[PDB]
Protein backbone atom coordinates (compact mmCIF):
# COMPACT_ATOMS: atom_id res chain seq x y z
CA UNK A 1 0.00 0.00 0.00
CA UNK A 2 1.93 2.79 1.50
CA UNK A 3 -0.72 5.14 0.27
CA UNK A 4 -0.06 9.36 -0.14
CA UNK A 5 -4.24 10.16 -0.05
CA UNK A 6 -4.64 14.44 -1.61
CA UNK A 7 -6.14 16.25 0.87
CA UNK A 8 -7.30 19.83 0.31
CA UNK A 9 -4.59 20.78 2.94
CA UNK A 10 -0.82 21.84 2.01
CA UNK A 11 1.87 24.13 3.53
CA UNK A 12 3.49 25.52 0.20
CA UNK A 13 0.23 27.20 -0.90
CA UNK A 14 -0.06 27.88 2.49
CA UNK A 15 3.46 29.55 2.87
CA UNK A 16 2.41 31.88 0.17
CA UNK A 17 -0.74 32.37 2.10
CA UNK A 18 1.37 33.04 4.90
CA UNK A 19 4.45 35.53 3.08
CA UNK A 20 1.21 37.51 2.19
CA UNK A 21 -0.12 37.42 5.71
CA UNK A 22 2.12 39.47 7.38
CA UNK A 23 2.20 42.30 9.92
CA UNK A 24 -0.15 44.71 7.73
CA UNK A 25 -3.04 45.14 9.01
CA UNK A 26 -5.44 48.20 9.96
CA UNK A 27 -7.01 48.52 13.70
CA UNK A 28 -5.54 44.98 14.38
CA UNK A 29 -3.57 53.30 12.97
CA UNK A 30 -0.16 50.94 13.32
CA UNK A 31 -0.98 47.33 13.14
CA UNK A 32 -0.92 45.48 16.76
CA UNK A 33 1.51 42.98 14.84
CA UNK A 34 3.72 45.80 14.23
CA UNK A 35 4.22 47.60 17.67
CA UNK A 36 3.82 44.03 19.65
CA UNK A 37 6.76 42.41 17.90
CA UNK A 38 8.61 45.42 18.38
CA UNK A 39 7.45 45.10 22.55
CA UNK A 40 9.22 41.91 22.07
CA UNK A 41 11.87 42.51 20.55
CA UNK A 42 12.19 45.35 22.87
CA UNK A 43 12.20 42.40 25.26
CA UNK A 44 8.94 43.23 27.35
CA UNK A 45 6.64 40.46 26.56
CA UNK A 46 6.82 36.82 24.98
CA UNK A 47 3.34 35.87 24.29
CA UNK A 48 1.87 37.65 21.22
CA UNK A 49 -1.50 36.53 21.48
CA UNK A 50 -2.92 36.52 17.93
CA UNK A 51 -6.73 35.78 17.88
CA UNK A 52 -8.99 34.52 15.24
CA UNK A 53 -10.75 37.84 14.82
CA UNK A 54 -7.99 39.60 12.78
CA UNK A 55 -6.95 36.65 11.20
CA UNK A 56 -11.40 36.73 9.76
CA UNK A 57 -11.00 40.42 9.30
CA UNK A 58 -7.83 39.99 7.00
CA UNK A 59 -9.24 37.01 5.36
CA UNK A 60 -12.16 39.37 4.81
CA UNK A 61 -10.05 42.37 3.19
CA UNK A 62 -8.44 40.42 1.21
CA UNK A 63 -11.24 38.73 -0.64
CA UNK A 64 -13.31 42.10 -1.01
CA UNK A 65 -9.87 42.98 -2.40
CA UNK A 66 -9.43 40.26 -4.23
CA UNK A 67 -10.10 28.43 4.91
CA UNK A 68 -7.26 29.34 7.49
CA UNK A 69 -9.64 28.28 10.02
CA UNK A 70 -10.90 25.33 8.61
CA UNK A 71 -7.22 24.73 8.08
CA UNK A 72 -6.35 24.77 11.65
CA UNK A 73 -9.34 22.83 12.50
CA UNK A 74 -7.09 19.60 12.43
CA UNK A 75 -3.52 20.55 12.82
CA UNK A 76 -3.16 23.98 14.10
CA UNK A 77 0.40 23.36 14.83
CA UNK A 78 2.17 23.72 11.24
CA UNK A 79 0.57 27.11 11.63
CA UNK A 80 2.38 27.01 14.75
CA UNK A 81 5.24 26.58 12.54
CA UNK A 82 5.08 28.55 9.29
CA UNK A 83 3.92 31.37 11.56
CA UNK A 84 6.45 31.84 13.78
CA UNK A 85 8.97 30.87 11.25
CA UNK A 86 8.23 33.38 9.58
CA UNK A 87 7.79 35.68 12.21
CA UNK A 88 11.34 35.35 12.42
CA UNK A 89 11.72 36.01 8.54
CA UNK A 90 9.95 39.13 9.27
CA UNK A 91 11.34 40.33 12.79
CA UNK A 92 12.12 43.78 13.21
CA UNK A 93 15.18 43.88 13.99
CA UNK A 94 16.86 47.59 15.64
CA UNK A 95 13.64 48.25 17.33
CA UNK A 96 15.82 49.27 20.33
CA UNK A 97 19.40 49.93 21.15
CA UNK A 98 21.23 46.55 22.93
CA UNK A 99 23.21 46.41 25.80
CA UNK A 100 25.59 43.52 27.36
CA UNK A 101 24.53 43.40 30.52
CA UNK A 102 20.67 44.48 30.31
CA UNK A 103 19.71 40.65 30.18
CA UNK A 104 21.01 37.24 30.25
CA UNK A 105 20.49 34.09 27.36
CA UNK A 106 20.36 37.05 24.60
CA UNK A 107 23.62 38.86 24.85
CA UNK A 108 25.23 35.45 25.79
CA UNK A 109 23.28 33.44 22.51
CA UNK A 110 24.48 36.54 20.07
CA UNK A 111 27.94 36.25 21.27
CA UNK A 112 27.62 32.11 20.72
CA UNK A 113 26.18 32.57 17.39
CA UNK A 114 28.61 35.82 15.94
CA UNK A 115 32.35 33.87 17.62
CA UNK A 116 31.23 30.63 15.74
CA UNK A 117 30.74 33.01 13.00
CA UNK A 118 33.71 34.22 13.10
CA UNK A 119 35.27 31.02 13.54
CA UNK A 120 33.85 29.27 10.88
CA UNK A 121 34.31 32.05 8.20
CA UNK A 122 37.88 32.02 9.07
CA UNK A 123 38.10 28.34 9.11
CA UNK A 124 36.45 26.67 6.52
CA UNK A 125 38.18 29.66 4.87
CA UNK A 126 41.41 28.58 5.79
CA UNK A 127 40.27 25.35 4.63
CA UNK A 128 39.15 26.64 1.39
CA UNK A 129 41.65 29.12 0.50
CA UNK A 130 25.42 23.02 13.15
CA UNK A 131 22.73 25.38 11.78
CA UNK A 132 21.20 27.26 14.73
CA UNK A 133 17.34 25.82 15.44
CA UNK A 134 15.23 28.66 14.85
CA UNK A 135 14.31 27.67 18.59
CA UNK A 136 17.38 28.98 19.57
CA UNK A 137 16.37 32.81 18.56
CA UNK A 138 12.61 32.45 19.57
CA UNK A 139 12.71 34.54 23.53
CA UNK A 140 9.07 34.74 22.44
CA UNK B 1 39.91 36.28 27.89
CA UNK B 2 36.28 35.95 26.91
CA UNK B 3 34.99 33.08 28.48
CA UNK B 4 32.77 30.82 24.77
CA UNK B 5 29.81 30.18 27.56
CA UNK B 6 29.19 33.14 29.86
CA UNK B 7 31.32 35.95 27.67
CA UNK B 8 32.49 37.35 31.41
CA UNK B 9 36.07 38.05 30.57
CA UNK B 10 38.32 37.09 33.25
CA UNK B 11 41.17 39.29 33.69
CA UNK B 12 39.22 42.66 34.30
CA UNK B 13 36.84 41.03 36.76
CA UNK B 14 39.90 39.38 38.90
CA UNK B 15 41.91 43.39 38.34
CA UNK B 16 38.76 44.86 39.14
CA UNK B 17 37.96 42.26 42.43
CA UNK B 18 41.53 42.87 44.05
CA UNK B 19 41.71 46.04 44.93
CA UNK B 20 38.16 45.65 45.89
CA UNK B 21 38.98 43.54 48.33
CA UNK B 22 41.81 46.01 49.23
CA UNK B 23 39.81 49.30 48.99
CA UNK B 24 37.05 47.46 51.36
CA UNK B 25 35.60 49.35 54.25
CA UNK B 26 32.41 49.29 56.50
CA UNK B 27 31.46 52.60 55.31
CA UNK B 28 30.09 51.73 52.14
CA UNK B 29 27.32 50.00 53.69
CA UNK B 30 26.49 52.64 56.08
CA UNK B 31 25.89 55.17 53.44
CA UNK B 32 23.99 53.32 51.66
CA UNK B 33 21.78 52.15 54.51
CA UNK B 34 21.95 55.38 55.76
CA UNK B 35 22.82 54.43 59.73
CA UNK B 36 24.18 56.52 62.01
CA UNK B 37 28.07 56.83 61.88
CA UNK B 38 32.28 54.56 63.63
CA UNK B 39 33.78 50.66 62.91
CA UNK B 40 37.04 52.19 64.60
CA UNK B 41 37.12 54.74 62.21
CA UNK B 42 36.21 52.11 59.21
CA UNK B 43 39.36 49.53 58.95
CA UNK B 44 39.57 47.84 55.79
CA UNK B 45 37.35 44.84 56.58
CA UNK B 46 38.41 42.48 54.18
CA UNK B 47 41.84 42.53 54.84
CA UNK B 48 40.25 42.44 58.60
CA UNK B 49 38.28 38.93 57.69
CA UNK B 50 41.71 37.81 55.67
CA UNK B 51 44.36 37.84 58.59
CA UNK B 52 41.68 36.08 61.00
CA UNK B 53 41.01 33.43 58.71
CA UNK B 54 44.85 33.18 57.61
CA UNK B 55 45.51 32.75 61.30
CA UNK B 56 42.73 30.46 61.69
CA UNK B 57 42.91 28.31 58.20
CA UNK B 58 38.95 28.84 57.78
CA UNK B 59 39.67 28.69 53.88
CA UNK B 60 36.10 29.69 53.93
CA UNK B 61 35.44 33.72 53.70
CA UNK B 62 31.39 34.37 54.30
CA UNK B 63 30.41 37.33 52.65
CA UNK B 64 26.85 39.34 52.49
CA UNK B 65 26.37 40.45 48.53
CA UNK B 66 25.00 43.46 49.33
CA UNK B 67 28.38 44.55 50.61
CA UNK B 68 29.91 44.08 47.44
CA UNK B 69 27.11 46.12 46.08
CA UNK B 70 27.19 49.04 47.85
CA UNK B 71 31.15 49.88 47.07
CA UNK B 72 31.67 51.45 43.70
CA UNK B 73 32.47 49.78 40.20
CA UNK B 74 31.57 46.11 41.48
CA UNK B 75 27.85 46.41 41.08
CA UNK B 76 29.16 44.29 37.43
CA UNK B 77 30.33 41.95 39.39
CA UNK B 78 27.46 42.18 42.29
CA UNK B 79 24.83 41.04 39.10
CA UNK B 80 27.49 38.34 37.15
CA UNK B 81 27.34 36.76 40.72
CA UNK B 82 23.32 36.30 39.69
CA UNK B 83 24.27 35.76 36.50
CA UNK B 84 27.56 33.46 36.49
CA UNK B 85 27.88 31.78 39.86
CA UNK B 86 29.69 28.67 38.64
CA UNK B 87 33.00 31.26 36.93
Amino acid sequence: ALPSIQLPVDYNNLFNEITDFLVTFKQDKGPKYMAMLQKVANRELNSVIIDLDDILQYQNEKFLQGDLVSAIQQNANHFTELFCRAIDNNMPLPTKEIDYKDDVLDVILNQRRLRNERMLSDRTNEIRSELFPPNLTRRY
Amino acid sequence: RIIWGTNVSIQECTTNFRNFLMSFKYKFRKILDEREENTTDEELYYIKQLNEMRELGTSNLNLDARNLLAYKQTEDLYHQLLNYPQE
